[PDB]
């Protein structure tokens, strides 16, 4: 082999409907889907969770 | 019968938080209207917002800088933060000229007569070389909920050019709502109730506007149920 030429790709993966997202504790998941924020429940501040 | 809620003192808790009240307003239309006009401005409102930098020494998101604290990640990421508002152009590019070590904030953008920047003290980097210099080339323009920069690159196959670079366009003035339907006491009739929306806004739009526009889009929604066209 005369030259060996590595090329380096970056996708920037942004989380969707489908992802293994899991926490700390053995909790695991499948993103089911991203609904609006609105959509989202919130508390009497109006905070959306 | 019906009595109108009428717009009434509209206080401003800061730049960024605003109580906007309906006194006149009958019972069990309380939640109608707060939960509708919630909805509306969360999901509908039009805002300004980056789309492409144009930052001259580097050429792509994932390469560094000289003389920067902030890779031209975060610079992306704090750039998307940017509370500004346009009045006569849908469109326009932004210069951001600086050198000399220091915090680059948002103020330091040469700012135009169209545009208007609410958060001066929002800091875009830091530069860190004496005799470094820091030129950005910021698209600025109007649209409505959350755009990411995946959808433009399919419009043109690939940006022509190498130096912008795309950011995820979140046009959503109001990142916080909340409404309270509260037992009013008043001397029209006996049975009304007032609502109040307490709003954390980016600062780039009125109350007032957002509110008429919400309420506009709403009735133009409602324009179908009212008159059937089968």
């Amino acid at each position: 082999v005369l030259k060996i030429v590595k090329v380096y790709l970056a996708v920037k993966r942004r989380i969707q409907p489908g992802d293994k997202m899991a926490g700390r504790h053995g909790n695991k998941g499948v993103i089911s889907k991203i609904n609006p924020i609105e959509d989202m429940p919130y508390d009497e501040n109006g905070t959306p969770v | 019968e019906f009595l109108k809620p009428r717009l009434v003192d509209i206080e401003q808790v800061s730049s960024t938080h605003a109580k906007v009240t309906l006194e006149p307003l009958e019972r069990g239309f309380g939640h109608t209207l707060g939960n509708a006009l919630r909805r509306i401005l969360l999901s509908s409102m039009p805002g300004c917002a980056v789309t492409e930098v144009e930052i001259d020494g580097v050429l792509h998101e994932y390469s560094t800088k000289e003389g920067v604290q902030e890779d031209i990640l975060e610079i992306l990421l704090n750039l998307k933060g940017l509370a500004v508002r346009v009045q006569g152009k849908d469109e326009v590019i932004l210069t951001l000229n600086k050198s000399g070590i220091g915090p680059v904030t948002a103020a330091d953008i040469t700012h135009d007569g169209d545009v208007e920047i609410v958060k001066p003290q929002h800091v875009i980097c830091h530069l860190t070389d004496e005799n470094a210099s820091i030129s950005m080339r910021i698209k600025v323009q109007r649209g409505r909920g959350y755009v990411p920069a995946s959808t433009r690159i399919h419009s043109e196959e690939d940006e022509r050019p190498i130096g912008r670079l795309l950011v995820d366009a979140c046009y959503s003035p109001v990142e916080r709502i909340a409404y309270n339907v509260e037992a009013a006491r008043v001397e029209q009739r006996t049975d009304l109730d007032k609502l109040v929306i307490e709003m954390e806004t980016n600062g780039t739009i009125d109350p007032e506007e957002a509110i008429r526009r919400a309420a506009t889009i709403l009735a133009e929604q409602l324009e179908a149920f009212v008159d059937l066209r089968d």
